[PDB]
RNA sequence: UGUAACGGGGCUAAACCAUGCACCGAAGCUGCGGCAGCGACGCUUAUGCGUUGUUGGGUAGGGGAGCGUUCUGUAAGCCUGCGAAGGUGUGCUGUGAGGCAUGCUGGAGGUAUCAGAAGUGCGAAUGCUGACAUAAGUAACGAUAAAGCGGGUGAAAAGCCC
RNA sequence: CCCGGCGAGGGGAGUGAAAAAGAACCUGAAACCGUGUACGUACAAGCAGUGGGAGCACGCUUAGGCGUGUGACUGCGUACC
């Protein structure tokens, strides 16, 4: 049975999550909670936070034991990217993007 | 047994019972043909080459369908020349089916 | 096209293109190349070739069977339902009805029908008596119709 | 000082094929507190090597 | 006799040229007035 | 201030008079 | 029909040994290159490695004629920039002498990956001895 | 009126890119790499369906001389036979029979020997 | 810059001279099939029907014939919630521009035919506008006046407070 | 109702014909970026294809063998305006 968690709009690119995001793909959420507890991206912390809603919506909404659970899917999408104007040298301008994302876990026993 | 004989301006080489791609014939979908200039019956070590063709030899065939072919896309394009062009073509065939070698 | 008539950036030493006019008919909200007019379609036609034009397709109109003529044609009381009444009777629904009179009555209980139109013997038209599946036509309009085409 | 052909993404990614991180590869267990940790460090509640070196 | 089994008569109704579009219609880029002359030009052409 | 921002690639190119850094002229 | 094509898992190779006293160098190799090709098969297939595997031996006792024991050279380059090398037929004879029939096939057969899969097969020795045996190689005679 | 051109333009782009399916990068995604690529594999389709019937005479050829000179005759001397023996046997026939049934080819090799004697 | 003045390997012929017979070799020619143009001839033309020759590389450019798009009439008609347009696939078809059918999405319009009118077809114009890449997770994070510790608060403290 | 910071965001539940109508809201193409599956790829040189073509996987099938995807190797081949 799978339980999906989304943290949409999080605040962070898809390429620095995207590091985070392999390192558990295929896990169990016992050994994915102790490396994103020991790793020190910020990414750990949102991907970790989703990790723990997806855990708790499955024992919830559907009804899981925690302890067979396995991360089967897991993939970061690039969001909406908000763009701020940096002032340069010489008058000119430069437009700085601030990538968002869209995590996306998702968490069954097969 | 295998036999060799001319249509459509091409040789076949051709057992009995096989079925045969060729060039477009005025034959009717079912009926029998009779390809009279055989090039060589072979009959398992009992082989006859025709010096200028076998002499006694004869194929017949039943044409089991025509058809056209697979369509191919000629494109023609002379660079920076302001030329090109598009052309498809189909070519006409017509399946056949080995009823018996006559040596 | 509401604008100004300034260069939006100078001739050279910018890496961008050439540009002298926002109003240029390639950029957004710029002008139309070639904007259009108010302009007149109306074409000359002879008089011997729109007699010879209404001349010939009554004589197809005879020789289709698409021409029906009575004696008179009148509704008493201006009532569509008394001119739909007739009608059926006549076995028409999609009809031109000329009369060479003017009949009130008949143009206001024809008026409401999308089926049915009802001219003057003067102001006939090819395309009407094409549009129509049957043309009516009272005696009196034949023998104007007959008169004004020789 | 620039390029003049844009990289593929293919060497995009062959680039970034060494950017990859190696997880932890085991946590150590203190031998009082049986909670996990990092090897040769404290653990949150203050233990190391088994003895509460600071209350908390 | 319809509005739509009217036909015109044959050559009266000719297409009429549309320059500028494409290799097959013949009238391509320059559209009948050859390369970097005053005739090419738009408003080019000379008086009487 | 979207004004500013919709209008800015008009003057990035603010002074864009210098250069020249070719004193061989090349004459 | 289709014109048959050979398949690498179904084609067999040969074994043969031929000695290389005396022949004359340029019209061994390319009796060589032709059995590394399999161009006197009739199943002949140019993308398929369809030549016999051979053992070349007394190399060092190979001819040629006229003079070019000791006027054929053979340059290479090491890359670097000084880098160009030079050696003769003898000092090729005397140092490396397989070598000169590594060359020789080298030059004769096709470049790119099959050809360098037949050159593979070309097992040169100076001597008169192999430890091939286990192969059942036969006598080839050029 | 003010025809508006999105849709024609969609389906001529689809043409092109179906087309290109297979093709490395932008080849296969971008139109303007992908029509300046298909006009190229149509020029190649039209070259070599010219250059087939050069190959295949070439491989037919080549085995030909192989399986004839295993019998101890070369193709020059066998073709110059069968033209003296007036057998018109298209070598596309000749290879295959010199693939399957070489007893066969055989036959035709004394033929153009006795042809030549 | 390196063999570097046979294309290379290599060749004492695998070089040259003479003669000869073979063979390879082009989109040339021939074979088979298919399309079209222009001429013949005849039909008894329906202005095209056999046969017949011959032609068919092509820029600028001239001539001829078409596809498709939006809109108007035909159309208060026809198709359509038993699923329109549009989007995305597949199969078939035509010499081409293209066409038809249908699966999924979509959830309400579309439109034959024959004519008519065009803001009628885009890859380029250092084209215009919007979106997204790239370099690249690189440079940089703005004076080299300087920070360290304890405690607090707090989900969290190098930066806040004491 | 649950995780979370009395968050953001999401999972349910519920409304509704429909939530792949959830307010960043009709239909949602492409560029671009991802996850998964099949095949290929670490002795191999160039407009990246085409012609040939082994093998592998998958479907159909009366085994007839065809398709589909991939494409080892190989002949030819120096983009467009
Ligand atoms: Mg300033
Ligand atoms: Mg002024
Ligand atoms: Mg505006
Ligand atoms: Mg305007
Ligand atoms: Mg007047
Ligand atoms: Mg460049
Ligand atoms: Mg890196
Ligand atoms: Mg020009
Ligand atoms: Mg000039
Ligand atoms: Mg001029
Ligand atoms: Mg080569
Ligand atoms: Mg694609
Ligand atoms: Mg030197
Ligand atoms: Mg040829
Ligand atoms: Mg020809
Ligand atoms: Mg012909
Ligand atoms: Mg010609
Ligand atoms: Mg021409
Ligand atoms: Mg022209
Ligand atoms: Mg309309
Ligand atoms: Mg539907
Ligand atoms: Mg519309
Ligand atoms: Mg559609
Ligand atoms: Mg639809
Ligand atoms: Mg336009
Ligand atoms: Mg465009
Ligand atoms: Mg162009
Ligand atoms: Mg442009
Ligand atoms: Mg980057
Ligand atoms: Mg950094
Ligand atoms: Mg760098
Ligand atoms: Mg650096
Ligand atoms: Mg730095
Ligand atoms: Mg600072
Ligand atoms: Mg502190
Ligand atoms: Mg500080
Ligand atoms: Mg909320
Ligand atoms: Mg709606
Ligand atoms: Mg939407
Ligand atoms: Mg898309
Ligand atoms: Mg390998
Ligand atoms: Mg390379
Ligand atoms: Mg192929």
């Amino acid at each position: 049975m799978e339980t999906i968690a989304k943290h949409r709009h999080a605040r962070s690119s898809a390429q620095k999550v995207r590091l985070v995001a392999d390192l558990i793909r295929g896990k169990k959420v016992s050994q994915a909670l102790d490396i994103l507890t020991y790793t020190n991206k910020k990414a750990a912390v949102l991907v970790k936070k989703v990790l723990e809603s997806a855990i708790a919506n499955a024992e919830h909404n559907d009804g899981a034991d925690i302890d067979d659970l396995k991360v089967t899917k897991i993939f970061v999408d690039e969001g909406p990217s908000m763009k701020r104007i940096m002032p340069r040298a010489k008058g000119r301008a430069d437009r700085i993007l601030k990538r968002t994302s869209h995590i996306t876990v998702v968490v069954s026993d097969r | 047994m295998y036999a060799v004989f001319q249509s459509g301006g091409k040789q076949h080489r051709v057992s009995e019972g096989q079925t045969v791609r060729l060039e477009k014939l005025d034959i009717a979908t079912g009926e029998t043909v009779e390809f009279a200039e055989v090039l060589m019956i072979a009959n398992g070590e009992e082989v006859k080459i025709g010096v200028p063709f076998v002499d006694g030899g004869v194929i017949k065939a039943e044409v089991v369908a025509h058809g056209r072919g697979e369509k191919v896309k000629i494109v023609k394009f002379r660079r920076r020349k302001h030329y090109r062009k598009q052309q498809g073509h189909r070519q006409w065939f017509t399946d056949v089916k080995i009823t018996g070698i006559s040596a | 096209v509401t604008g100004s008539g300034k260069k939006p950036w100078r001739q050279k030493g910018t890496g961008r293109a050439r540009s002298g006019s926002i109003k240029s008919p390639i950029w957004r909200s710029g002008g139309v190349t070639f904007a259009a007019r108010p302009q007149d379609h109306s074409q000359k036609v002879n008089k011997k070739m729109y007699r010879g034009a209404l001349k010939s397709i009554l004589s197809e109109l005879v020789r289709q069977d698409r021409l029906i003529v009575v004696e008179k044609f009148s509704v008493e009381a201006p009532k569509t339902k008394l001119l739909a009444q007739k009608l059926k009777d006549m076995a028409l629904e999609d009809v031109l009805i000329i009369t060479g009179e003017l009949d009130e009555n008949l143009f206001l209980a024809a008026r409401n029908l999308h089926k049915v139109d009802v001219r003057d013997a003067t102001g006939i038209d090819p395309v009407s008596l094409i549009a129509f599946d049957k043309v009516v036509m009272t005696a009196d309009a034949v023998k104007q119709v007959e008169e004004m085409l020789a | 000082a620039v390029q003049q052909n844009k990289p593929t993404r293919s060497k995009r990614g062959m680039r970034r094929s060494h950017d990859a991180l190696t997880a932890v590869t085991s946590l150590s267990v203190d031998k009082t507190s049986g909670e996990k940790h990092l090897r040769h460090h404290i653990t949150a509640d203050g233990y190391y090597r088994g003895r509460k070196v600071i209350a908390k | 006799m319809r509005l739509n089994t009217l036909s015109p008569a044959e050559g009266s109704k000719k297409a009429g040229k549309r320059l500028g579009r494409g290799i097959g219609s013949g009238l391509g880029k320059t559209g009948g007035r050859g390369h970097k002359g005053q005739k090419s030009r738009s408003g080019g052409g000379v008086r009487r | 201030m979207s004004g500013k921002m919709t209008g800015i690639v008009k003057w990035f190119n603010a002074d864009k008079g210098f250069g020249f850094i070719t004193p061989d002229d090349g004459s | 029909m289709k014109t048959f094509t050979a398949k690498p898992e179904t084609v067999k190779r040969d074994w043969y040994v031929v000695d290389a006293t005396g022949k004359t160098l340029g019209r061994l190799a390319t009796e060589l290159a032709r059995r590394l090709r399999g161009k006197h098969k009739a199943e002949y297939t140019p993308h398929v490695d369809t030549g016999d595997y051979i053992i070349v031996l007394n190399a060092d006792k190979v001819a040629v004629t006229g003079n070019k024991r000791t006027d054929k050279v053979y340059y290479h380059h090491t890359g670097h920039i000084g880098g160009i090398k030079q050696a003769t037929f003898e000092e090729m004879i005397a140092r490396r002498p397989e070598r000169v029939i590594e060359i020789a096939v080298k030059g004769m057969l096709p470049k790119g990956p099959l050809g360098r899969a037949m050159f593979r097969k070309l097992k040169v020795y100076a001597g008169n001895e192999h430890n091939h045996a286990a192969q059942q190689p036969q006598v080839l005679d050029i | 009126a003010r025809v508006k051109r999105g849709v024609i333009a969609r389906a001529r782009h689809k043409k092109i890119l179906k087309q290109a399916k297979g093709y490395y990068g932008a080849r296969s995604r971008v139109y303007r790499v992908a029509f300046q690529a298909v006009i190229k594999a149509g020029q190649y389709a039209y070259r070599d369906r010219r250059q087939r019937k050069r190959q295949f005479r070439q491989l037919w050829i080549a085995r030909i001389n192989a399986a004839a000179r295993q019998n101890g005759i070369s193709y020059s001397k066998f073709i110059n036979g069968l033209k003296k023996a007036s057998v018109e046997i298209d070598r596309k026939i000749l290879a295959d029979i010199a693939v399957f049934d070489k007893v066969a080819f055989t036959a035709l090799v004394e033929k153009a020997k006795a042809a030549l004697a």
